[PDB]
RNA sequence: UACGGUGCUGAAGCAACAAAUGCCCUGCUUCCAGGAAAAGCCUCUAAGCAUCAGGUAACAUCAAAUCGUACCCCAAACCGA
RNA sequence: CGAAGGUGUGCUGUGAGGCAUGCUGGAGGUAUCAGAAGUGCGAAUGCUGACAUAAGUAACGAUAAAGCGGGUGAAAAGCCCGCUCGCCGGAAGACCAAGGGUUCCUGUCCAACGUUAAUCGGGGCAGGGUGAGUCGACCCCUAAGGCGAGGCCGAAAGGCGUAGUCGAUGGGAAACAGGUUAAUAUUCCUGUACUUGGUGUUACUGCGAAGGGGGGACGGAGAAGGCUAUGUUGGCCGGGCG
RNA sequence: AGGACCGAACCGACUAAUGUUGAAAAAUUAGCGGAUGACUUGUGGCUGGGGGUGAAAGGCCAAUCAAACCGGGAGAUAGCU
RNA sequence: UAAGGUGAUAUGAACCGUUAUAACCGGCGAUUUCCGAAUGGGGAAACCCAGUGUGUUUCGACACACUAUCAUUAACUGAAUCCAUAGGUUAAUGAGGCGAACCGGGGGAACUGAAACAUCUAAGUACCCCGAGGAAAAGAAAUCAACCGAGAUUCCCCCAGUAGCGGCGAGCGAACGGGGAGCAGCCCAGAGCCUGAAUCAGUGUGUGUGUUAGUGGAAGCGUCUGGAAAGGCGCGCGAUACAGGGUGACAGCCCCGUACACAAAAAUGCACAUGCUGUGAGCUCGAUGAGUAGGGCGGGACACGUGGUAUCCUGUCUGAAUAUGGGGGGACCAUCCUCCAAGGCUAAAUACUCCUGACUGACCGAUAGUGAACCAGUACCGUGAGGGAAAGGCGAAAAGAAC
């Protein structure tokens, strides 16, 4: 059966990436908050 | 936005108040207008977004110096 | 014009494989690795200038490194590249 | 060896960086081969190639 | 700086050579020497033999050996020509 | 022959018939529901340059970088612990 | 010359408890009288870890299917080699995109992983392996759509949008056959090609765009003819005489 | 010619059996419907939560839907166990 | 500062150094790829693609720098359109982004409580947004008081769960006045006179005093048990040092320290003193904030829910007197008292801790204490926001078990 997990990387990284997060105010504190918490992997980019 | 650029009039939040004593919030506009006042100094017409509270200041104190206060104050026209 | 500096950093090693040993024995060609920036330019000029031989053409590829552990902790070699240089007949 | 070299022209320091920078191309091929003993002399050639910019770089200004 | 340094002689305060005399060959930034005939191990060597070697010795340890007075001593610091020198605190003489 | 596979040598190499859903075909015929865009490309001049440039043709010579390239891919390598 | 803790034993108080001591342990403990509480657990379908039970029970994942000889090995139903048998064959074959990322090849190992054994493996460890003017990306060009200088709008945040600028799933130059590696090949080699651009020379000549025009440039269905891929048969060549 | 007919691919899902600590958190097997269209499919895009989208079943919006998910108000409140 | 050293798992290798360019520590410098505000254009972050100018070239190319946007200012240029203005171009200056709390402002819930619920509550809380600073804000009376007086603002203790507000329910809840901390006042709305003297800034150099490396730093032996002594026993010694840590069991005297006494080439904070740039003291004589105060309508804020409701703010419509005048004293009037709005600045006492040093705990001691004692915001889970573990201890010494 077809499940919900079709990957595209394009898809991946327009959604989620960390341009895309730095393209708007509230993607941008996204990006703070996992800066404060200290996470390796800010995005799905890298 | 719906300001005045004479007098920085603005939108201000309040209340509804029915006669029940329900509170809903609402706003309070000011009365803008576009208006194109003839500064005879420049021989020109100045188009401003002004209250009708702001065109009195204006027949008050005169175009010239409403303008003047403008430009100081950074506004733009 | 490339400089001798820049000329002077991008051959970093000699490959030793018997796939290297097959290609100069048959080929007359050389296998290095090269600077990861290096262009087939810079690398044909180099190697002209440092070992003093005709190059008739540089083939360029990029080696992924492999991914290792070593004891419970993953690592990663680095990504390298690796340049077959194919010398003129006489050389 | 500063100090010795600091009593160089621009010009004789950058023939200076053209011999240390050979010297550590052929150390760097040696190291290669497997040929290389003397492990210490790329350190030594790599410190001395420092010197000489950071030299050069004075001899230009700050 | 350091009371004890290599190549001192060293008379043992403390442990199964307490008493015994030596040349400090190694002093580890750990607060350890190697002091010569001291502090005996026998090594189990993978080729190969069992092999008897000096472990490392606490340098608290150790004391300096005073060959004048014949007996452990404590070392203090003085400057003389302008240079720190080491004396043994008993008698006050340079070491 | 190291039973893995190398090495040396090499004949004939034509015709008839059948034949696509592939090609001619971005065609042709027909219908109504009436069937992208922009560049490359060809051509025209403007301002401008004017025994200049540029253009066209031929020949010679140089250049064509960089990154991907292994392997699975109806699947034991992807989506389903 | 043996603390706490652990584990026995004896004594002892009405009880919560207390004391002594053997063994273990190997460095702490703490009277008394006061002081303070994260102060006492069997339950909360409590929480975490450990370990039981059912039980050596069910199951071992398509009923395409195996048999034998030889090899290697400590050991072979399962690995390697061989003969035979069976199964797929518009696929269960072959090549890719997407996605994955070393799983590829070689050597070595068999703890764990593999629903069994394993000498085998997509498992462990080490080393090797991806070669381009022409394939693809990048690049030029645009679709939907996105972003958007100024701008218009909006308490703030922001919304929309002009010029523009991005955005393929579409348009835009050029390479083929043969050979080769353990593992790459339209990339390496052999043979034979082609494209676009920069310079130089020679000759001749109106060149020139952010503009104009042409072109690129387009639907569904149907029909027929001409073909080729490809197949079949004959001929030819080599071998055969069961 | 055709929301024409029979029928593979392809798209579905009417019946039955199996399975129900499954081979599978919706399948398998035998049959079944559509199969040039109001068809089907790849890539990319747009619509966002009292909001979307819906040939309308309160269907669907990441195994979640009479108001998604995540974090916060937050130790909501619980005359109940 | 030094007799050792080349960071860790982590040995080894090849070396460096031992009287002073080994290493190590501190000051000041140099270098500082790519992404990221990211700024030459683009972009699926760590990549793709340029233009311009110089300089090099071996003609293949090569190096280096500059090129975002907005605001302000200046210059030049320049429409419809005559002058012009808009527009354009270039230069200079600044901004941009990030950061835990505290601070000011723009917006602003609901659960909940009221034993239901709508007024009310929760609460101007949570949350979103903008902006600032080392603090912010506030601040020099159109303030209170009560006929006596006080004298800016802020913070603490009282006043007081009082007076009040309140489906007079649930709840909400002052002030006057008192005791404290800390104290500081000024400028413009304008001339003249005499002059630029004051006090603040900025930028220099002295002058101490700190900070960022460091230096010296007392005094113990014998014997018993033991694997080992710091323990027992015996006899000494230091103490402006018995803080603390380490050492083979518990050490004032073994080691590192500690009390105490000292130290800076360099950078830098501070406090003075003394040069310099701007700021311009003082004195007579004026002047005294208008679409404002006040009002009508609608809301909001005041403990105060429109009430008998003063006072404050203003979306809307209006609209004075201006010192012979005006505001306030809780409806309102009279009298009296008191103050001077419609301009502005201002330290301290107050708030907070991402971070640095030192020190402390009737705080925890591996299911506790941070989620994290350990390579943890990791593994792992999820498209994503986001969620999120488990896991410490050989020994004194590896002497980590040759054969
Ligand atoms: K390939
Ligand atoms: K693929
Ligand atoms: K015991
Ligand atoms: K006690
Ligand atoms: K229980
Ligand atoms: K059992
Ligand atoms: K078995
Ligand atoms: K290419
Ligand atoms: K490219
Ligand atoms: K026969
Ligand atoms: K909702
Ligand atoms: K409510
Ligand atoms: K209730
Ligand atoms: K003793
Ligand atoms: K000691
Ligand atoms: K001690
Ligand atoms: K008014
Ligand atoms: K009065
Ligand atoms: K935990
Ligand atoms: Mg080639
Ligand atoms: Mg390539
Ligand atoms: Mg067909
Ligand atoms: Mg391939
Ligand atoms: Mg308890
Ligand atoms: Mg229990
Ligand atoms: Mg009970
Ligand atoms: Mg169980
Ligand atoms: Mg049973
Ligand atoms: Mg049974
Ligand atoms: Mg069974
Ligand atoms: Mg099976
Ligand atoms: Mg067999
Ligand atoms: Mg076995
Ligand atoms: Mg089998
Ligand atoms: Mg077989
Ligand atoms: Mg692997
Ligand atoms: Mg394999
Ligand atoms: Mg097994
Ligand atoms: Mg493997
Ligand atoms: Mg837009
Ligand atoms: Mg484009
Ligand atoms: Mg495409
Ligand atoms: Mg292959
Ligand atoms: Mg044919
Ligand atoms: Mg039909
Ligand atoms: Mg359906
Ligand atoms: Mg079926
Ligand atoms: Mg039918
Ligand atoms: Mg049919
Ligand atoms: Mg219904
Ligand atoms: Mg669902
Ligand atoms: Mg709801
Ligand atoms: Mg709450
Ligand atoms: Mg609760
Ligand atoms: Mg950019
Ligand atoms: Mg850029
Ligand atoms: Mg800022
Ligand atoms: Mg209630
Ligand atoms: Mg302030
Ligand atoms: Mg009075
Ligand atoms: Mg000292
Ligand atoms: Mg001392
Ligand atoms: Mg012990
Ligand atoms: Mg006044
Ligand atoms: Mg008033
Ligand atoms: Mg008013
Ligand atoms: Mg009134
Ligand atoms: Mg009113
Ligand atoms: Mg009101
Ligand atoms: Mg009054
Ligand atoms: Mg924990
Ligand atoms: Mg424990």
């Amino acid at each position: 059966m077809k499940r919900t997990f079709q990957p595209s990387v394009l898809k991946r990284n327009r959604s989620h990436g960390f341009r895309a997060r730095m393209a708007t105010k509230n993607g941008r504190q996204v990006l703070a908050r996992r800066r404060a918490k200290g996470r390796a992997r800010l995005t799905v980019s890298k | 936005s719906r300001v005045c650029q004479v007098t920085g009039k603005r939108p201000v939040t309040g209340n509804n108040r029915s006669h029940a004593l329900n509170a809903t919030k609402r706003r309070f506009l000011p009365n803008l207008h576009s208006h194109r006042f003839w500064v005879e100094s420049e021989k020109r017409f100045v188009t401003l977004r002004v209250s009708a509270k702001g065109m009195r200041v204006i027949d008050k104190k005169g175009i010239d110096t409403v303008l003047a206060e403008l430009r100081a104050r950074g506004e733009k026209y | 014009m490339i400089r001798e500096e820049r000329l002077l950093k991008v051959l970093r090693a000699p490959h030793v494989s018997e796939k290297a040993s097959t290609a100069m024995e048959k080929s007359n060609t050389i296998v290095l690795k090269v600077a990861k920036d290096a262009t087939k330019a810079e690398i044909k000029a180099a190697v002209q200038k440092l070992f003093e031989v005709e190059v008739e053409v540089v083939n360029t590829l990029v080696v992924k490194g492999k991914v290792k552990r070593h004891g419970q902790r993953i690592g990663r070699r680095s990504d390298w590249k690796k340049a077959y240089v194919t010398l003129k007949e006489g050389q | 060896k500063a100090k010795e070299l600091r009593e160089k022209s621009v010009e004789e320091l950058n023939t200076e960086l053209l011999n240390l920078l050979r010297e550590q191309f052929n150390l760097r091929m040696q190291a290669a081969s497997g040929q290389l003993q003397q492990s210490h002399l790329l350190k030594q050639v790599r410190r001395d190639v420092a010197r000489v910019k950071t030299l050069l770089n004075e001899k230009a200004g700050a | 700086a350091a009371k004890i340094r290599r190549d001192d002689e060293v008379i043992v305060l403390t442990g199964k050579d307490k008493g015994k005399r030596g040349k400090v060959k190694n002093v580890l930034s750990s607060g350890k020497v190697i002091v010569e005939g001291i502090n005996l191990v026998k090594k189990h060597q993978k080729p190969g033999g069992i092999v008897e070697k000096e472990a490392a010795i606490q340098v608290s340890n150790v004391a300096i050996f005073n060959a004048a007075t014949g007996k452990a001593d404590r070392v203090g610091f003085r400057f003389e020509d302008g240079k720190k020198v080491r004396f043994f605190k008993s008698n006050s003489e340079t070491i």
